[PDB]
Formats: structure tokens, C-alpha cells, sequence
DNA sequence: CAGGATGTATGCACGTGACCCGTGCCTGGAGACTAGGGAGTAATCCCCTTGGCGGTTAAAACGCGGGGGACAGCGCGTACGTGCGTTTAAGCGGTGCTAGAGCTGTCTACGACCAATTGAGCGG
DNA sequence: CCGCTCAATTGGTCGTAGACAGCTCTAGCACCGCTTAAACGCACGTACGCGCTGTCCCCCGCGTTTTAACCGCCAAGGGGATTACTCCCTAGTCTCCAGGCACGGGTCACGTGCATACATCCTG
């Protein structure tokens, strides 16, 4: 089997643009950002838990690899929405 | 086999200066060109092997362009 | 017949509205054969791969042209010449 | 219930559970990990998205393609930081040229 | 704290000048001396001030030819042993600062010329070669030295032993010891012609290497053994197995012929799988 | 110009007498008994001092390049032994010609090397002679004290399966009271050794590098490797490397250059070389093959030469 | 009097020599406090960390200088210009 | 704290300048100068002060200043 | 008390085998310990990548040698595999 | 016995092995991946080492300083690719002047 | 040539700065042993790349004309470099205080792991 | 849309990585007095940057001719992908002891101050 975020990406893309499609090569694009994004974040967690010499990777851990990944006002929207997916999945 | 840099025109040259907003060329350019791509090709290439011979493949795969690129600090998307 | 320059600004145009590959497929296959051959015989290579080289090598030369371009008009020239790429590719660190 | 479901996600938090797994990014990951990126991921995957539809829409097109993208990563300053090192296969570039070409 | 640091450095600054002054004391020439010396001049004077005879004895009597040492710039003898009147008859004085070159055979000085160039005595300066070397009393103008010795630094010189070996073999062994006989190894081509020889061969053969190399077997072989011995030649090419052969006679330098018995092999290098050549290991009778 | 480096040339000067003294330091204690590193300068001053007095007066109270240059041309070793027969010393030289090794000698009987048929020869020689010096004329200068005369001596050997062989040797000596009496000589073997096997390496470790081809031909030889083989790169350069190895040794090499071939890596037996010099050397040698990266098939060999002592060799 | 650049070489070659901090010590300090406090006022530093930041500022900006010098040199112009320096910032992406 | 940027002077640029091997310097690089030094020291700082945030400490640490021009491609050596 | 492992030993074990008459600053030594352990985790990552590539989870000498053609220039890439090549042989051959 | 001295090597196998086990590198480490990474690492300390020594002598110097490495890796070309983006601390740069600068 | 006066250089003693040996010592490396999962291997298949055949055609190669751009040479003046005196704040060497870094010990909430259930995801 | 999992999730048991409370000392923070090299401001001179004219030859635009590229078709079979079994390699476990590391004491390299004699030079 293989996996791809096919499915999820094309239901955000309705989220947004309910009028729009997608190309199968602007899917492909997508996907290896969303593998690169997940690498970077993925990758600097791992480092900073290293330098902090912890075995567990936490929301803190990303949460600080995203203020150092991100852009400024990218970050900004990241954390919030990190932090929302958290509080809800915690009290759902 | 031989000979194959020549194969880049001069007009596949001023195409793709075209694109980088060029206006005009000397003709010294277009062997510097070939030269550079040449170059740029062999880095490429040679860590693309290099990861097909630790493979044990004799096939080149895109992933192994990607794998090539990715280390050089170029990141290519939409080739899996 | 137009003045020099003005077709230049029209291909400028296009070119960067376009996407296709600007360089022959078929040279750019025994190219990279031409190369690879060196590093290893006998070898075969997926049609996959061979986009991948192009569309990357498009893009470095695109990029290494835009600086070019750059160095060219800092120097008050619009003819770009080797010595124009020398530096850019000096200073980006090769 | 879906974990993806609970955080008001789409992307699959049990995937993205499983990746930080794998990769030996670490010995343990922590069970608010995966949910955290999830969203993250998302977040970032609809800001270009959003954009590059608006690309479509400006272009007359109703599906997104490389060229829609690239011009959309390319225009937004933040998404062209994150990704400026990378390229995009048909993206194309921006249409930029400089004003000492033109005619006078 | 520091106090107690700088004062242990004037400690040590006592101890030395005290043993520099101790050190003074056991030179002669500092004690002898009223003025107080600097530390450098007491240590270079110290420096300059820092059985054998039994083994002297020991070895001596031991001795066999002649001791020489020639320069290598120019062949000059720069020495001899007295004892070289027993085997060249020529005495010190006919042989010290003279060129060795002019007792030296014709043939044998280029031989000379290579062996004293350079490339507690080390193995990699150490020379060993067989040659000709004029008598005061003579073809019996030469006689046949063994010189064995080391390179040696002004001017560069070979120190050497001569040795006037018998070409008899004397004190044979006796039948109730298992006692090792002499013997030589020679390399040969296909066609027999030798492409190495040893100095033990010269000894035994009389002919010196260069004598031999580039020759045939067969040209010193005795025509009564040469068929028994063509048989093994034919015979040993064909297989990397030692054949042994019987005894046979083999010409030496001086006219005569020597009783031999010897070992051969064809070797063959595995890289390529070629006989590269005849190995033998010949055997005095 | 601007005055310049006034400051340096003091400097540079005070820093020279340093070094000057530094120098001494070393040139001192190097020559003393006794020495060691890590020595602080004033113990190496307090040795000098105490080398000082042991050498005026071991000197007051009182050749070996000579001596070896002797033993070599006159293929023989010094053998001391008891008018017991226990052998008390030997020449390492004796380890090349007759493949024993000092501590084979050392502390066993003579006898048990000598023939049997000849054992009454030397317990007569041994036995027969008594002599009570005096004060004034060492043992060695006494014509009493000089013997002149021959046996045989068992050889050692590497594989103990060999037959019992031996060599006539004349022993040229005198007898000598030690702190009992024993009888020390040069032993001479009566048949000469125009080429020998060197069984000690006169340094700790020593080591060379060459290259092969496909052949086995000298592609490279480093400066290493003439100290040691008498060989300058030229001289071996396209030979066949077996033209240097023993006749014995040419087999059990080839069976290991074998099992390079199959593997690409490994190390060789223990085999003898001969040098320019005329002198069989022990060697044992690691291999390694580099190949073309267009094919991955071998292009050359790549050699390190050990030089090992004979019993190293026998060792294993 | 020293004719014009004849001084600079000197400079150079003196500067190019020596290994000490050419930036002054204490305003770097608080350089550093003056823009760390906008992140986080209240802050404290380790003084190995603050030499350990002007190292590599002196490094980043003598490599910019470097540069710098080569685009005025392609421009032929030995003054340099903030022209010369933004070029050179462009063409290494900063 | 303000003004501290001033402490950057121009013979303090000037040397800079030198060991880059720059002869001439025109008066306008000086403040240019400034303005770049602080973009590249608030980008490290910033990086230096979040691994201090993320380890919950007051104090920031050379590992810290390490790290951050690690990421950052400014791999320094001797602070460990 | 605690204790901080470091390469300082083997530095210097290492400049005595090959410049017996010199020593190294406390600095210098730093400066080699930082190196050591950036290389390390160059090749460690670059290992650690490639068996990802591969689906496997054993890091073997072919992984190494692998990171090493990659990581070095070619000069030095030959000689690190030699050596590496030398010390396995060594090592597994006793 | 240490699998260093096995190996012929200074450095400390036992150490790299724990090294390499950690990290989270991966799962499993070969038994002889820890001995060739060892080698490797002895082998540039020691061409580092090399050229620095001879820098040091170059300028009469005994002593090693920060200055002689940094001088060592950019004369060498392989070290300074490998090294080319690493600041080092006091170590200063080539005495690059370029002719237009100089007197002619 | 002498004697008194001034400076260069030799020689040493001085303590500080850099450095290493010894002693303790314990932590972490190496050894022995096992379990069972990972890797190697053989046997199979059949999808994709290699390779060719043929035709149509745009694209590339080549040639000429002439204007535009690169470049050298010349002159202008002024923004910069070089020298100097004045000043100041950076270095340096202290003193004085304690917030925070860093380690130790307890205990918990936490995630890893496994058996069970179920319905969102994949092939056609 | 239809069929069929087994990946995803539940609900436990289990051991421990991290949070937490606490204490101990370090390095930084804060401040002063004193020294003086670096930093600031100002004056003067011209080398360098800039603008300008004027060659002159290079490249660009266009046309026409010729070549290999695209496109389409085909078959051959090789190599990557797959599944099935064996076994051996290293994580995990327990143990022992010495090598590498930290702290104390002691030693060496350095410039810098000073005494001292010799170089030398001024005038009798």
C-alpha cells in the first residue's frame, strides 16, 4: 500500500474554494510540501528535544520548532491554531 | 556516448535566459553555459548514482534525483 | 522589422509565463547519459527521473541567469557576460 | 471517535501519530504531538490553497495547477521565505522584469 | 595562595642553580676554573666531559681475510687490514691511498661502482658482491674475493671484509651426522638461461653472477647428464611439483666440473597465471 | 619607512637563549643510564650529575661495528659456555645461522645440540683445562688460556618435522673465570653463509609501502621501503614482486595472494624477502584492492609491509 | 606624507594578520541587550555568548565586505557603495 | 536601552572593512553597515533567545548562540 | 563530581604521531572538538537518511562509507574509505 | 581490550558505538559501523592535524592556535568545501588583497 | 690613549600564565549469553525502459545589415583620505550581592505495549 | 458505488522520563577608581567617481535551408517488486575492572625589571 494526503488536501481545498479542483501535479506538489513541512518540524523538534536532553518529543517541542521554522506572521496563525486543535481535542 | 553538451542550442540557451528576465547575451555565454550545467549535472548525477549503487539498483529513480537535490540544498516538489 | 530589444522584452514575457521545458528532451537524455556513464556503466534511467533533472536544471539556470542579469545592470551593462556569471556564482558560493 | 475528528481537523492525526513514531524522530512522542502538527500542517496547507485558488480565479481557471502555485508561494512574502529554496515542477517564474530594459 | 606559588618557583630556581653548581663540580675543567660559569657554558662543558679490549682479543684471532674501506666517491682505499698480504700479498702501503679500482678486475668495477652506491650496521646499507682482485704474486693475477660490509659516512666509504674462499670443499661430513651441505639458488627461463644467480652459486660454481646470468644451463651442464637433465626441464614446466634430479657434473670457471644435485619447480604468478619462471635450488655433492 | 620590529628583535633574542638552554637540557640527559621521559629538568640534571660520577669512575676503572661487520664476513656468533656445558651467552647471529634464538641457547647444554659421537671431544676440552690467574694478566691475554677447537652443532628449525641437521663450526676463544669457569670463543661455521636469513629486526617496528598491478608488478615503492629492502624505487618498478621472495615462500604466497583475489582483503604468511644487501627478511604483509569505479572491477593492489622477528614467525 | 592607500594596504595587511576583535567589546554588549530586550526584557546573558554572537558577526560581516569588494571591483570602482553591498546581499538570498 | 547601535563606530566599520580587504569605503556604508549588522544579530538573537524560551531558562547560553547560527547555516567553532 | 567526555586525548595522540615536536592551544583543542562532532553527526544523519531510503534499521559500514562518497570531496572520500576499509578489515580479521 | 586498539585506531570505538546507538540514528548499529565511522574521523582529525603542524613550523611556531586551523582549511581546498560555511573563533582570514588594489 | 657619561645587549631573578603528573575512582566500556526480529536468499512475475521504424515538421543552423552598446579617452570637482589636537569612554582591576544554573531525591502522570473491536479507507 | 479488511482507536497493565520541591554554589549583575588607546571633530589636498564624446564592431532580427526532434506504433526481456524460509546478528541483560577524567600539587615558558659589563664617544 501507499498513502498520500490526497483525500485531506482536496477536502481542505473545499473548505476555501468549494468552486475549485485540483490538478494531479499540483496534488503531487502538495503532498511533498506536506512531507517537506513535516520533515522540517519533524527534524527541529528532534534537535531541540536532543539539546534539552529529553526522550519525549511534546506540543512544546513543536510549538517552539514552529516559532523558529515559521515566518513571523505564519508562526503567529500556527501556534494559535495548534494551540486550538489541542484545547479541543483535550476537551472532546 | 559523446558530445551530447552541444546538444544545448544556443536558443535553448537565450530561452531559458529569457526566462530569467535577460535581455541581451554575449556570445561567450553560451559555452559558459554548457560548462556550468555540465558541472551542475555532474553533482547531481554523481550523488544520484551514488545512492543507486548503495541500493544495489542499476534503475535511476526520480527519488534518487530528489534524495540528490534535497542534500545539495535544492528541494524539488512533485516528483514523489 | 522591430528595433532590437523590443522582441527580447516580448520573449521575456512568455517565457516566464510559460512552463514547459524550455530545452530539448531528447540532447538532455544523452547528456546525462553522456555523464552518468562515467560514475557508472550499464545503466537505465526512469522517464520520471530524467523530468526531475530538467525541470531542476531549468530552474538553477533560471536562477543563476536572474543573478547574472542582476550583476550585469549593476555594472550599468545590458549585454550579460561570463564574467558577470563568474561573480554570481563566486558570491552564491561555488 | 476520530482523533482528527475531536481536534476539528482534516488532516489524519493517526497518520501523522504514526510518522513522528517512525523517522526515530524520538523514543516517545507525546499523545498532543501529532495533533498539534496536524493542525499545523493544515494551517500552512490552506493558506496556499486559499491563495493559489485565488491565482485560479485570476488566471480564469477553476482547477488548481503548478503555475497557480508557484505564483502564489511566490507572491505571499511569508510563503516565499518558507519555501524559496524549493522549486516547483511547471511552476514557472514571476512575471518580473526590470525597469532598465524597458523602452525610454 | 599565590605567595606560596611564587615561593615554590624560587624553590625550584634554588634546585636548579644548586645542581648546575653540583653538575660544575664533576667537570675538571669547571672546578679548575675560579669564576663562577654561566648556566649554558656549565652545561656544554658538562656535555663535553660525559671488556671491549677482551672481545677485541675475541674476535680478532677469529678474523679471516682482510678488513679494507674504500671510498665510494672515487674507489680510493682508505684502509686495509695487514692481513690482506696473506691474500693479495700486496702489503698497507701498496693498497692505502690507492684507487681500489686499479687491483679491481675490468668487469668486476662497474659491479663495485653499483654496489658502494647508496640506497648497529642497517640492513639497507649493507652490501655483499664477489670480485676479482689483483695479487702481488700472479689468470693467477686475480684472485676471487668475497666482500661483505655497510655504507658509511665526510667522505662516503664501504667498510668490508675480503675473503679468499677455498673453491675445495674441505672437511667433509661425516656419514654418522646429518650435517647440511652447501647450496646455491639460480632462477632460469624457459629455454634455461639463468635470470638470477646467487653469491653462494659463485662460491660453488666459481663463476661470478655476472658470469652466469644470460647464459644457458646447458652451456655448463656435462653432455652425460644433460639428457637426464633436459628430461626434468620438459618435465618440471609442465607442473608446479619440485622434481628432484640426480646427481650431475656442472662446469666451473676455473675449466673443471663439480658433482651437483638439484631441486626444480615451474612457479606461476596467480594473478595472471603464468609461469614466470624455473626455480631451482642446487645441492653440492 | 615607519622604524619597525624593535621590540621583536628583543624579544626574539631573549626566546634564542631559551632555546639555547633548552637544547643543553636535551643533549645531557640524553645520554644518560637509565633514561626515561617526562623527567622534570631537575632530575634530569640530578641523573647527569649521578651519570657524571658513574662514568669517570666506570671509565677510569676500564668496536662494535667492527664486531659486527666480523661475525657477518666470518658467518660465526660469540657462544659462551660452563665447564658444565650450560651455555651462558650468545651472539644474536647465531639466530641467522643456525635458527636459534638466544633464549634456545641460553641456560640449556651445549650437549644437547653437540652430536653424541662428539660429546667427549668438547667435555674433554671443557674438563681437561684448569687455570688459576693472577692479579696482574687477564685470562684472555694468556696463551693458557686460548683453545682453538671443532664440533658440530644441531640447527634449529621452524618446523620440528625436519630431520635432525647440523653444521660443522670452529670455536676460537679463551677460558675465562667468572663471579666458575667458562669457555667463551667465536664460533665459525665451517661451511660458509654467503646469504642468510636476518631473524632480529634491529628496531621495535619497522614498516613499508608499495603498489601492485594486476600482475603483480611494482607500481609504487614509498621511501620507506629502501632503508629496509636496499631497493630505490626504480630499481623494482615494473619487476614482479615475486622476483624478491623466497623459493619456499613463492608457494604459500601465491595461496595467499589467492585468497585476495576471492576477498579483496587480507594478510599474508610469513615470508622472507631478499634485500640488495643479500639478506633474507622476515615480512608479513596486509593487502587491500582498489577498484574502477566505472565497472567496480580491481585496477591495483595496495600493500603494507611489517617486518617481524624470526620468532614472531615461529611463533605462528 | 603617506600618499592615499598606501595607508589602506598597510591596514589590510596588519587587519588581515591579526585574530583579535575588531568590534569594541562592552557597546557590542549592550547592542546585544538592546535588541534581545525586545523578545525578552529581564534577560541575562553568559559572556561566553555574547563573544560567541560577535565572532560570527565580524565573520558574517567580513565575508559581506569581501564580497562587497568584488562587486565594486566588477563594477570597476574600488569605493564601495550600500549599492554594492545590497547586491551582494541579493545574490546570497538574505 | 537605545542608541547602543552607535557604538558601532566607523573606524570600528573601517577595520572591518580592512580585514574584508576593502581599500575604500564611501560614507554611506557606514550606517548600511548598521542597519545589516542588526538584522543578522536580531536573527540570531532571536533564534538564541527562543532555545532559551523552550529550555525555561533566564539565561542564555554560547549553546544557545551555537544552535541558532547552526540552523541557521553559520556553523561556529570553539564554544563547543 | 561529574564528568564531560571529550576528544582531547585522542587529539593530541593523534598530532604526537605525526608532529611529535608540537602542541596544541586550549583553543585549538576546542576548536577540534567542535569539528569531531559536527562531522559525526554529518555522517550519522546522512546514514541515518539512507537507510530510511532503503527501508532498512541497521547502520552497517556500507551506510558509512556511503555518507562518506557523498559527504567528502573525492580526494578525501578515497583515502577516508581506505582507512575505514582498513580498520574493519583489521578489526573483524581479529 | 578496547576494540580501538583491535582496530588499530585512537579513537574511541566504544565511544562512537554508544554514539551511534543514540541519537536515535536508528534501530540497530552493525557491530563494525562504529570502527569504520572511527577511522574515518581519525583520519581527518589527523589530516587537520598534519597541516596544522606545518603551519605552526611555517611561522616558527611549536604551539597550535586557532589561526593555524583556520589557515590549514582554507589553503586546502577539500577542507575548506567541506568547511566552507564554519566561522572559527580567532581564527582569522588568507591574506587575500586583490591587484587592483595593490601598488603598480 | 684615559676617564666619565650614555646606550646596547647579556644575563639572571622575579611571579604570573600555561601546563602536566599523580592520585583517586567510578562510570562506562568490554565479555558472556540469549531471543527472536531483520536481513539474506531463492523463485517468481510482468511493468517499464530500451530500442527500433517511419513520417511530419518546427526547430536549429547558417548568412547579412546595420543600428546600439561596450568601451577607451578626457576633464571636473568634490567626497573622501590623511594628519593633528582634544576628549571620552573602553579596559582593566578591583569590590559587593545574590538570582539563577545546576544537581538530588520523590513521586506522579504519562506513553509504550498488547488484546480487542470496529468502520474509514483502498481496489476495481 | 460495492466488498472486505485491518489501521485506527479503547481500555487496560506496566515501568519510568519528567515535573516538582529543595538546596548549593557560580557566574553574572552592579558599581567604583584610574589609564590612556581609541574615538571625534576639523583642516587641507587630490585620486576617484562621474559625466561626456566618439569610435567601431557585436549581437540581434529576419529570411531561408537543412536536421534531428516529436509523435506514434511496435516487441524483448530485465530488473524491480513480491512472497516464503532460514539463521544469525545485535538489543537487552548481568557482571567486572580499568581508562579516561577531575581535582591538587607541582613544574615550565613567558615578558619584564633589573643589575651589570661592554660598546662607544666627548673632550683633556
Amino acid at each position: 500500500r501507499k498513502e498520500s494526503y490526497s483525500i485531506y488536501v482536496y477536502k481542505v481545498l473545499k473548505q476555501v474554494h468549494p468552486d475549485t479542483g485540483i490538478s494531479s501535479k499540483a496534488m503531487g506538489i502538495m503532498n511533498s510540501f506536506v512531507n517537506d513541512i513535516f520533515e522540517r518540524i519533524a527534524g527541529e523538534a528532534s534537535r531541540l528535544a536532543h539539546y534539552n536532553k529529553r526522550s519525549t518529543i511534546t506540543s512544546r517541542e513543536i510549538q517552539t520548532a514552529v516559532r523558529l521554522l515559521l515566518p513571523g506572521e505564519l508562526a503567529k496563525h500556527a501556534v494559535s491554531e495548534g494551540t486550538k486543535a489541542v484545547t479541543k481535542y483535550t476537551s472532546a | 556516448l559523446r558530445d551530447n553538451i552541444q546538444g544545448i542550442t544556443k536558443p535553448a540557451i537565450r530561452r531559458l535566459a529569457r526566462r530569467g528576465g535577460v535581455k541581451r547575451i554575449s556570445g561567450l555565454i553560451y559555452e559558459e553555459t554548457r560548462g556550468v550545467l555540465k558541472v551542475f549535472l555532474e553533482n547531481v548525477i554523481r550523488d544520484a548514482v551514488t545512492y543507486t549503487e548503495h541500493a544495489k539498483r542499476k534503475t535511476v529513480t526520480a527519488m534518487d534525483v530528489v534524495y540528490a537535490l534535497k542534500r545539495q540544498g535544492r528541494t524539488l516538489y512533485g516528483f514523489g | 522589422r522591430y528595433r532590437p530589444g523590443t522582441v527580447a522584452l516580448r520573449e521575456i514575457r512568455r517565457y516566464q509565463k510559460s512552463t514547459e521545458l524550455l530545452i530539448r528532451k531528447l540532447p538532455f537524455q544523452r547528456l546525462v547519459r553522456e555523464i552518468a556513464q562515467d560514475f557508472k556503466t550499464d545503466l537505465r534511467f526512469q522517464s520520471s527521473a530524467v523530468m526531475a533533472l530538467q525541470e531542476a536544471c531549468e530552474a538553477y539556470l533560471v536562477g543563476l541567469f536572474e543573478d547574472t542579469n542582476l550583476c550585469a545592470i549593476h555594472a550599468k551593462r545590458v549585454t550579460i557576460m561570463p564574467k558577470d556569471i563568474q561573480l554570481a556564482r563566486r558570491i552564491r558560493g561555488e | 471517535k476520530t482523533r482528527s475528528s475531536r481536534a476539528g481537523l482534516q488532516f489524519p492525526v493517526g497518520r501523522v501519530h504514526r510518522l513522528l513514531r517512525k523517522g526515530n524522530y524520538s523514543e516517545r512522542v507525546g499523545a498532543g504531538a501529532p495533533v498539534y502538527l496536524a493542525a499545523v500542517l493544515e494551517y500552512l496547507t490552506a493558506e496556499i490553497l486559499e491563495l493559489a485558488g485565488n491565482a485560479a480565479r485570476d488566471n480564469k481557471k477553476t482547477r488548481i495547477i503548478p503555475r497557480h502555485l508557484q505564483l502564489a508561494i511566490r507572491n505571499d512574502e511569508e510563503l516565499n521565505k518558507l519555501l524559496g529554496r524549493v522549486t516547483i515542477a511547471q511552476g514557472g517564474v514571476l512575471p518580473n522584469i526590470q525597469a532598465v530594459l524597458l523602452p525610454k | 595562595a599565590r605567595e606560596a606559588h611564587s615561593q615554590i618557583e624560587k624553590r625550584r630556581r634554588d634546585k636548579m642553580n644548586s645542581f648546575i653548581d653540583e653538575l660544575a663540580s664533576l667537570v675538571p675543567t669547571c672546578n679548575a676554573m675560579s669564576r663562577k660559569l654561566d648556566k649554558l657554558t656549565v652545561l656544554r662543558m658538562a656535555v663535553q666531559h660525559m671488556s671491549d679490549d677482551e672481545l677485541k682479543h675475541l674476535i680478532l684471532r677469529a678474523a679471516d681475510g682482510f678488513l679494507f674501506v674504500v671510498g665510494c666517491d672515487r674507489g680510493k682505499i682508505l684502509f686495509v687490514s695487514e692481513s690482506v698480504f696473506k691474500i693479495l700479498n700486496y702489503s698497507q702501503n701498496d693498497l692505502i691511498g690507492q684507487s681500489l679500482f686499479d687491483y679491481l678486475h675490468p668487469k668486476d668495477i662497474a659491479k663495485v661502482k653499483e654496489q658502494l652506491s647508496s640506497s648497529r650496521l642497517c640492513s639497507g646499507a649493507r652490501r655483499s658482491f664477489f670480485c676479482r682482485m689483483k695479487c702481488n704474486r700472479p689468470r693467477k693475477s686475480f684472485c676471487t674475493i668475497h666482500s661483505t660490509g655497510y655504507l658509511k659516512s665526510n667522505l662516503s666509504c664501504l667498510v668490508a671484509i675480503g675473503r679468499l674462499h677455498s673453491h675445495m670443499v674441505p672437511q667433509p661430513a661425516n656419514g654418522e651426522i646429518r650435517v647440511k651441505s652447501m647450496e646455491y639458488v639460480s632462477r632460469h627461463a624457459i629455454d634455461g638461461k639463468f635470470v638470477f644467480v646467487d653469491q653462494r652459486a659463485t662460491a660453488i660454481l666459481a663463476y661470478l653472477p655476472q658470469e652466469l646470468l644470460g647464459t644457458s644451463c646447458y652451456e655448463y651442464f656435462h653432455q652425460d647428464d644433460i639428457g637426464h637433465l633436459a628430461e626434468c626441464h620438459r618435465q618440471v614446466l609442465q607442473t608446479r611439483e619440485k622434481i628432484t634430479t640426480n646427481c650431475y657434473k656442472f662446469k666451473i670457471k676455473d675449466g673443471s666440473f663439480i658433482t651437483l644435485r638439484s631441486r626444480w619447480f615451474s612457479f606461476m604468478n596467480p594473478w595472471t597465471k603464468e609461469v614466470e619462471y624455473i626455480v631451482s635450488t642446487n645441492t653440492v655433492v | 619607512d615607519k622604524d619597525k620590529a624593535k621590540r621583536v628583535s628583543r624579544n626574539k633574542s631573549e626566546k634564542k637563549r631559551r632555546d639555547q638552554f633548552n637544547v643543553l637540557i636535551k643533549e645531557l640527559g640524553s645520554m644518560l643510564p637509565g633514561n626515561a621521559r617526562k623527567m622534570d629538568k631537575s632530575t634530569v640534571l640530578q641523573k647527569s650529575i649521578d651519570f657524571l660520577r658513574k662514568h669517570k669512575e666506570t671509565t677510569a676503572q676500564s668496536n662494535e661495528e667492527f664486531t659486527q661487520l666480523m661475525l657477518e664476513a666470518l658467518d660465526g656468533f660469540f657462544l659462551a659456555i660452563m665447564t658444565d656445558g650450560s651455555i651462558i651467552y650468545v651472539s644474536e647471529s647465531v639466530t641467522s645461522l643456525l635458527e636459534h634464538l638466544p633464549s634456545d641457547l641460553v641456560d640449556q647444554s651445549i650437549f644437547n645440540f653437540i652430536p653424541e659421537g662428539e660429546h667427549s671431544e668438547v667435555y674433554k676440552i671443557l674438563s681437561t683445562h684448569l687455570l688459576e690467574s693472577d692479579s696482574l694478566t687477564p685470562e684472555y691475554l694468556k696463551s693458557k688460556n686460548q683453545l682453538e677447537f671443532c664440533c658440530h652443532m644441531l640447527r634449529g628449525t621452524i618446523d620440528p618435522k625436519e630431520p635432525s641437521t647440523y653444521e660443522y663450526v670452529r670455536f676460537i676463544g679463551n677460558f675465562k673465570s667468572l663471579t666458575r669457569v667458562c669457555f667463551v670463543a667465536t664460533v665459525r661455521l665451517a661451511t660458509p653463509q654467503f646469504i642468510k636469513e636476518m631473524c632480529t629486526v634491529e628496531e621495535p617496528n619497522e614498516e613499508f609501502t608499495s603498489r601492485h598491478s594486476l600482475e603483480w608488478k611494482f607500481l609504487f615503492l614509498d621511501h620507506r621501503a629502501p632503508p629496509i629492502i636496499g631497493y630505490l624505487p626504480f630499481e623494482v618498478l615494473g619487476t614482479s614482486g615475486y622476483d624478491y621472495y623466497h623459493v619456499d615462500d613463492l608457494e604459500n604466497l601465491a595461496k595467499c595472494h589467492e585468497h585476495l583475489m576471492q576477498y579483496g582483503k587480507g594478510k599474508s604468511c610469513y615470508y622472507r624477502f631478499l634485500t640488495k644487501g643479500q639478506q633474507w627478511i622476515w615480512l608479513q604483509t596486509h593487502y587491500y584492492i582498489t577498484y574502477h569505479q566505472w565497472n567496480s572491477r580491481p585496477e591495483f593492489i595496495v600493500c603494507t609491509h611489517t617486518v617481524v622477528s624470526y620468532a614472531e614467525v615461529r611463533a605462528e
